[PDB]
Formats: structure tokens, C-alpha cells, sequence
């Protein structure tokens, strides 16, 4: 998950922005 | 925009700017 | 533990660090 | 809510823990 | 991307996620 | 400036790329 | 409450939420 | 010490009030 | 250096960077 | 103190040494 | 002063810290 | 350059200076 995806691996805002309310 | 490594707070903090205003979760057991 | 003044970031910083992985939901007003 | 408390007002560590999951 | 209120070291944590490694230059008026 | 405008008002992350190399 | 590593300056922002009125000492040297 | 218990190893809130004033 | 206007978190942040591993005492009144 | 200084007024780095170890 | 390791935001928190008025510039591909 | 020489190895608080406008 966005763990895996944004700090393991590196991430986009784009993609933080899927874990917007 | 630009990519990289955000962990422990620094990802909460980029949820936070990206967000703000609508809210996030954070769920690092997902 | 004391009382906190947490506005903006630093509200999210505090939930980050009482919740950890058991993670969090941040939900602002409007 | 808690967003608003703490910051207008002020909020225990407490308090937070039920904003957790 | 929602609009943001930024002030103080908090807006070039801000620039730092938007520009990353192309890096940026923070100049305040005065 | 931003700097200013970010503080004072408020601003955009679109804004903010301007000041990106 | 949750566990985890805190290093560096996220160690003393700890600190700060834990401890904040009653002040903390940071000694890494102890 | 703090370091060694928080840091390099994890620690919990409690033990970080040990180091209030 | 320049001067600073530091409160909250951000007065400890500064003293990290300040002081180091030489370590620091935060003591605000009451 | 330094505390009420740097945040109400203002304080230098200088200033903050001072409250090193 | 004392040294250490600044990495990632940290990295420009400090030079807001030490450079603040003045501004400056972050740029890691040199 | 500044990352090379603050992040990978250690830097002095007067070195950053030397990236201030
Ligand atoms: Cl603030
Ligand atoms: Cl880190
Ligand atoms: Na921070
Ligand atoms: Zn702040
Ligand atoms: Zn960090």
C-alpha cells in the first residue's frame, strides 16, 4: 500500500492524491 | 510534478499539502 | 502527557506519532 | 471536530487516539 | 491539489515536495 | 512575492512549481 | 499508544508533543 | 541512552516522558 | 545567521540543528 | 526565557547556543 | 556550531533556519 | 554539490550559509 508504494519505492503527488478524502 | 521517497512523517506531511482541505487516511497496515 | 495547541501539519505530525501503524484518518471541517 | 479543537482550542494526546485506526 | 495557507519554514517543506530534485530558489521580499 | 502570498493569502501548489529549477 | 524508531529531529518533535509544557532534556551524549 | 532506546532501537510515549522535566 | 521567529516545534527544530549531539535543555515557562 | 523570546519577539542562533549542552 | 547529516526536507529546513531573510537557493543537481 | 556535502557526508551550519542569497 502507500507505504509500499510511496516509501519503499517512490511515489507521485498524483498518486498520494488516491488517498484523499 | 516530481517523484521520491517520503516515509514515516514526511508521507503523513505530503498527504496533509496534497489533501489538506478534503482529509486523507493513512493506513500503513492497509 | 500534556495538552496540545496543533494547528495545520502539526496536527497530523501528533496523529502520526499516537497512532503509528495502526494509521489514522484526518478529517478537517469542510 | 478534533481538527478545529486542537488548534482553536486544545486537544489531549487522548483525544487523538480516537482518530486512530 | 487543493489551495494552501504556508508561512514560515512551511513553505519550503511545501517547495521541496513541488520541485524535488530539480530544486527551487525561496526568496521572501525584504 | 509567494512567500508573501502563501502567508498572507493563500496559494496553489501550481503556483509554487514557478519557483521550481 | 504505538511504538517506533525516532531519529534525528523527529526525536526531539517527540519530545516536544510528549513532554511540551513541562520541558525535556535531548542528550544523546548522556 | 534516548537515542540508543528511541532511535536505533524503538521506543514507546511512556518512555519518552522519562526525559520530561 | 540571521534572526528567528520560532515557536512551538519549530523553537525545538532549531535547537537540534544549534546544539547537536552536544544535546540541549527545552525549559518554557510554567 | 528563551522560549517566550524566540517566539514572542525574536532570537538569534547565537542566542539558542546558549541552551546547549 | 555542530555538524551532521541533512537529508531530503531537513536538508532545507536548515538553510531556512540559517539563511532565513536572506533567502536561498536548493538545488541538488548542482 | 549540497547534498553530496550536508546529506551523504556531514556539513557545518556556515557551510549552509554558503547557499543563502
Ligand atoms: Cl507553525
Ligand atoms: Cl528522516
Ligand atoms: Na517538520
Ligand atoms: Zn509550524
Ligand atoms: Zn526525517
Amino acid at each position: 500500500g502507500i507505504v509500499e508504494q510511496c516509501c519503499t519505492s517512490i511515489c507521485s503527488l498524483y498518486q498520494l492524491e488516491n488517498y484523499c478524502n | 510534478f516530481v517523484n521520491q521517497h517520503l516515509c514515516g512523517s514526511h508521507l503523513v506531511e505530503a498527504l496533509y499539502l496534497v489533501c489538506g482541505e478534503r482529509g486523507f487516511f493513512y493506513t500503513p497496515k492497509t
